[PDB]
């Protein structure tokens, strides 16, 4: 299973997977790091053009935002309770100064 | 302060021990004529400052260019900056700083 | 109507500024202020026209008549305005902006071009004026205090400690001390210029008073220069004397119950003509009138629906 | 041209023949000088308003931002209601409404801003030549 | 008609839109008046050496 | 520190270490890196000669190729520093004969990791360096055609 991407430049993503591969090798030959089982998970990245690509599909993985969303809706908890509180206390949140934003947050 | 802090100490020591290995891969990345145009927002003057900042972060001379910080102190400063309320509040709403 | 010896006004996120009197809690008038929040408001020395500034515009309001609209408004800046002020003769208006520029505005509608722009590397939070109206203080988010002089175009840079942003700075009218507070509660005091002749603008670190463990929000002197009140985020205000800088009086609004957990901060303070009664504006949707000796409050104003973060309080010069 | 210059300044800034495609065969009034025997029309503050009125008409033919252009045309009829009182401008606008393509709601907005006009010049000359 | 109502409707808010005075910030100053700046914004009224006491008359009628 | 005086000194120490115990990875790699560092410093200095970088570039290429054949599995840094000198200083004639012998000496299954960096600079406008890339790309196709 893959993920055919459009209107995205994957040539940069190819060069950061190579960097992660090097870091995995560095952590593998370290006695204090190899025993702790430290590694970075990678996925296949295959660019096909300057604005297209092909990203591998990682199984058994779900995004953090949807993970929290299912828990909150099951417990009858609104998704944006914290956001609604801030707007209730100060509707012009985006325009407050630095010191006033700390008080609301 | 348990698994997280100790893991950060171990990783930073490895990266600083192998500075050249991670520098070589990054230099071939930044200095690519057809791939640095997105980071360009002389011609290669901005590329020099990007590499210098990266070298500073791997030598401790990032928070203050005057002095060199050790690994335990550098991690402590990063933790304080990452969880400070002043820095978190300025983030975009969709970023969910409150989450 | 501002035809009273003493006037008082508060504003905040309610989008309305309320005019009150100290004699009774009745609210005299409610002015309308849309699509913005008020950072700080100050009244002109002529006592005929008040200033409220927020989010790139300084909307000016009438006092003699009853007009709920911003009869004069200023624009041009791209960020918020930290504070406003006027010369003693009402000639020019100085404003400090979050866009790292502290500038001066001209109040005459003719091509005087009496405006100067001062640029710093960090957004600024407080601006103060020297009692001789020949100097000016700019404080940024890097803890660097820039003392800017009007005769020349160079400004000394003084930093007590870095990495901490200062929030307020003020000078006593008698030109005796110079206090400033930062985001950790430390209140630094330097002895001001002794060169009344040629404005040598020399400063020496006098004392440091450890207080206000939480954030420090505003510091203001008194007209007699014998007191100094500093607000804080711990919902407490401490009044200091100028003799030995000891705790004269302590003011607090904490309810003593763990179920509130800092219901609201305490933002601003103001003194009277005789330095006897102080007016405080907290973020609990109300403002209080305190006394510097008995400690227990005198009156309470509760016409606002949202928190109030700014107050203007002046009276007759005699007192 | 005025189309290019206007985008660097404002209407008030400039104030502090204009008919481009107006030749003596496609005008309601000027065509009658020779065949009928009419009199020449009579009269810089009014020459910079004709350009602004016209350049808004062309910008209204793309329908990209209709509301902005409609707002810019209503203000002129308020501040200067006498600029839509010359037949030479009507012929120039009408000649342009044929070559270009406008949407029907935008076509009714034009040709109706000119409804309440007297056009005294035609009446004076037509009365004389017929009498 | 359609725009006839719109034309008169737009006139209504124009009456209430001229009650505010707006002062923009033009990027002009006394750049060349370096010497003239010694008195234009540099009055330097260094005075008020004599101090005066008060009898608390500001709040005498307040409370 | 790295000094105009220090650089010649440490090369004497590193060169003498290589001959005493050959087939040691940390002896060849370190010596090659020092020459490369010397080249970089001289280039910065004269931009703030063609025959002043020549005695330093040739040993660097030779030192790296020996270290590549001596690691065989963890030589990502070595195979990537060769490309830097090849793409920037390979247009001198003297650099070519060092590179062409090195490419033949090392096993072909070492350039697989650096394929994306090779494809990036196919369009180099210098014919002297341009063709040398083509031959090894075709040789990879002879052995591993379905990875390229
Ligand atoms: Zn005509």
């Amino acid at each position: 299973v893959f993920l055919l991407k459009g209107h995205e430049d994957l040539r940069q993503d190819e060069r950061v997977m190579q960097l992660f591969g090097l870091v995995n090798t560095l952590l593998a030959n370290d006695p204090t790091s190899l025993r702790k089982n430290l590694s970075i998970q990678r996925y296949a990245v295959i660019p096909l053009s300057t604005n297209s690509g092909l990203i591998g599909w990682v199984p058994h993985c779900d995004t953090l935002h949807a993970l929290i969303r299912d828990y909150r809706e099951k417990k009858k908890i609104l998704l944006n309770i914290e956001h609604r509180i801030m707007l209730r206390m100060a509707p012009d949140y985006d325009h407050l100064t630095l010191m006033q934003k700390v008080e609301v947050f | 302060d348990g698994n997280y802090r100790i893991t950060c100490h171990t990783v930073m020591e490895v990266l600083r021990e192998h500075k050249d290995s991670v520098m070589a891969v990054l230099e071939a990345f930044v200095y690519d004529p057809l791939l640095n145009w997105r980071l360009m927002d002389a011609l290669n003057k901005k590329a020099i400052q990007i590499i210098n900042r990266v070298r500073d972060k791997l030598t401790g001379r990032d928070f203050s260019h005057d002095d060199t910080l050790d690994v335990p102190t550098q991690v402590e400063l990063l933790i304080k900056q990452a969880t400070s309320h002043e820095n978190l509040c300025q983030c975009y709403i969709g970023w969910c700083p409150f989450w | 109507v501002g035809s009273d010896p003493v006037i008082l006004a508060t504003a905040g996120y309610d989008h309305t500024v309320r005019f009150w009197q100290a004699h009774s809690g009745i609210c005299t008038r409610t002015v309308q202020h849309q699509d913005s929040q008020v950072n700080a408001l100050e009244v002109t020395p002529d006592r005929s026209m008040i200033a409220a500034a927020g989010y790139q515009h300084i909307r000016m309001y009438d006092l003699n008549s009853n007009n709920p609209n911003p009869i004069i408004s200023y624009d041009g800046v791209n960020k918020n305005i930290a504070s406003v002020g006027f010369h003693e003769d009402g000639r020019w208006m100085y404003t400090g902006g979050e866009d790292c520029t502290a500038r001066i505005w001209d109040l005459r509608s003719r091509n005087l071009q009496c405006q100067r722009i001062f640029q710093v590397n960090a957004p600024i939070n407080c601006v103060c004026l020297h009692p001789n109206q020949a100097e000016l203080i700019v404080g940024d988010q890097s803890g660097a205090i820039h003392i800017w002089d009007l005769k020349t175009d160079h400004n000394e840079q003084l930093i007590p400690e870095p990495e901490v942003s200062i929030t307020s700075a003020h000078i006593d009218p008698d030109a005796s001390y110079m206090a400033a507070v930062n985001s950790t509660g430390n209140c630094y005091v330097w002895n001001l210029t002794g060169g009344i002749g040629d404005e040598v603008t020399q400063l020496i670190p006098k004392t440091k008073i450890p207080a206000h463990t939480r954030y420090a929000l505003q510091c203001r002197f008194s007209p007699d220069s014998t007191l100094l009140a500093t607000c804080s985020a711990d919902q407490t205000c401490k009044i200091w004397r100028t003799s030995n800088f000891s705790l004269m009086t302590e003011l607090s609004i904490k309810s003593g119950n763990p179920g509130e957990s800092s219901r609201g901060w305490m933002w601003g303070c103001a003194f009277s003509g005789d330095s006897q009664y102080i007016v405080t504006a907290s973020s609990d949707n109300l403002a209080r009138l305190w006394c510097v000796e008995t400690g227990e409050i005198k009156r309470e104003y509760g016409g606002h629906q949202k928190a109030v973060v700014c107050l203007a309080f002046n009276d007759s010069v005699l007192g | 041209s005025f189309h290019l210059l206007r985008q660097q300044m404002s209407l008030t800034e400039i104030m502090n023949t204009g008919l481009q495609e107006h030749t003596d065969d496609n005008c309601l009034y000027c065509v009658c000088i020779e065949i009928l025997g009419f009199q020449p029309s009579n009269q810089m503050c009014r020459i910079l308003l004709r350009k602004e009125v016209l350049r808004l008409v062309i910008n209204l033919s793309s329908s990209v931002s209709t509301k902005c252009h409609e707002t810019g045309l209503l203000t002129i009829k308020e501040k200067y209601p006498q600029t839509f009182d010359d037949i030479c401008l009507y012929s120039e606008v009408s000649h342009l409404l044929s070559h270009c393509t406008f949407r029907l709601p935008c076509r009714r907005f034009i040709q109706e801003l000119f409804q309440d006009v007297q056009f005294l010049q035609m009446h004076e000359e037509a009365e004389a030549v017929l009498a | 008609s359609n725009t006839a109502q719109r034309l008169e409707r737009l006139r209504k808010e124009r009456q209430n839109q001229i009650k505010c005075k707006n002062i923009q910030w033009k990027e002009r100053n006394s750049k060349q008046s370096a010497q003239e700046l010694k008195s234009l914004f540099e009055k330097k009224s260094l005075k008020e050496k004599p101090p005066i006491s008060g009898k608390q008359s500001i709040l005498s009628v307040r409370l | 520190g790295i000094n105009e005086s220090t650089i010649p000194k440490v090369l004497q120490y590193y060169s003498a270490a290589t001959e005493h115990d050959r087939s040691w990875y940390k002896a060849w790699h370190a010596w090659a890196v020092m020459n490369f560092e010397a080249v970089l410093h001289y280039k910065h200095q004269n931009q703030a000669l063609s025959k002043t970088l020549l005695m330093y570039t040739v040993p660097a290429v030779q030192g790296f190729f020996r270290s590549i054949s001596l690691s065989r599995g963890n030589n990502l840094q070595d195979t990537l520093r060769v490309l830097t000198l090849w793409f920037d200083y390979g247009h001198w004639p003297d650099v070519n004969e060092a590179l062409v012998e090195g490419v033949k000496a090392i096993q072909i299954d070492t350039w697989l990791q650096v394929i994306p960096q090779l494809i990036a600079r196919i369009d180099t406008p210098r014919p002297l360096v341009g063709r040398l890339i083509h031959q090894l790309l075709t040789d990879i196709g002879r052995y591993h055609p379905q990875a390229l």
